[PDB]
C-alpha cells in the first residue's frame, strides 16, 4: 500500500432563509 | 426553455464537489462512464420538458405537492 | 400514459371501424368478448381470495382516478 | 447377528430420514404462504402510501 502511494507521487512530481421552514430541515 | 442568466447576476455557492469512487459503482467503467457523462452533457445547458419528465417521476405526487406549497410560500415571502 | 397502458386491463376500448352492413355497438361488444380475459378486477372477483379481491379493488381505484381525468391545479395557485 | 443388525439399521435410518424430508417439506409450506401474507401487507402499505400522496 505504501510502495503504490509513493509511486503515484513519484510520477505526479515528475511531470507537472426565513422564507421557507423546508429550508432549514 | 429555461437557461442561465448573465455572469453579474449569477448568483455563485461552493458545491462539495464528491470524491471518485471505483467504475463499478458508477456506469461499470471508464469507458461507459466517459460515455454516458458524454450524452447527459447535452442536458446541462438548459432547464426544459426533459427535465420536468425526470423531476415528475422521481418526485411522485406527495414531492410535487410539498414543491408547490413551498413555492407558494417562497412567493408569499416575496 | 400511464393510463393507456391501464386501459387493456381496465376494459377500456378504442372506437373500432364500422364496414356497411355492421353496427358501432353490435362490434364493441363482440370486441369487449375478446378482451375480457384481459379485464383485471372481474377476473380477480371470480378465481381470487378476499384479500386479493381487496387490494385489486384498491389498486384499480388509484390507476384510474389521476389528476388529468378531471383535476387542474394552475388555478388554485393563482 | 449380521443381518440383524444390517435391517435394523437400514430401517432406522429411513424412518429418521422420512421425518426430516417431511420437517423440511412443512417448514417450506411455511415460507411459501409466509411470503404470501408478507406480500399483501406490502400491497396493503403501498395502497395506503399513494392515498395520502
Amino acid at each position: 500500500t505504501e510502495d503504490k502511494r509513493k509511486e503515484k507521487r513519484k510520477q505526479k512530481q515528475k511531470n507537472l432563509d426565513a422564507r421557507s421552514v423546508l429550508l432549514e430541515a | 426553455r429555461f437557461v442561465r442568466t448573465v455572469l453579474p447576476f449569477s448568483q455563485e455557492f461552493q458545491r462539495d464537489k464528491q470524491p471518485n469512487a471505483q467504475p463499478q459503482y458508477l456506469h461499470g467503467s471508464k469507458a461507459l462512464n466517459l460515455a454516458y457523462s458524454s450524452i447527459y452533457g447535452s442536458y446541462r445547458n438548459f432547464v426544459g420538458p426533459p427535465h420536468f419528465q425526470v423531476i415528475c417521476r422521481l418526485l411522485g405526487y406527495q414531492g410535487i405537492a410539498v414543491v408547490m406549497e413551498e413555492l407558494l410560500k417562497v412567493v408569499k415571502s416575496l | 400514459c400511464d393510463l393507456l397502458h391501464a386501459a387493456p386491463f381496465q376494459n377500456i376500448l378504442p372506437r373500432v371501424h364500422v364496414k356497411e352492413g355492421e353496427r358501432l355497438d353490435a362490434k364493441m361488444k363482440r370486441l369487449e368478448s375478446k378482451y375480457a380475459p384481459l379485464h383485471l378486477v372481474p377476473l380477480i372477483e371470480r378465481l381470487g381470495t378476499p384479500q386479493q379481491i381487496a387490494i385489486a379493488r384498491e389498486g384499480d381505484l388509484l390507476t384510474k382516478e389521476r389528476l388529468c381525468c378531471g383535476l387542474s391545479m394552475f388555478e388554485v395557485i393563482l | 447377528y449380521t443381518t440383524q443388525s444390517l435391517a435394523s439399521v437400514a430401517y432406522l435410518i429411513n424412518t429418521l430420514a422420512n421425518n426430516v424430508l417431511q420437517m423440511l417439506d412443512i417448514q417450506a409450506s411455511q415460507l411459501r404462504r409466509m411470503e404470501s401474507s408478507i406480500n399483501h401487507i406490502s400491497q396493503t402499505v403501498d395502497i395506503h402510501k399513494e392515498k395520502v400522496a
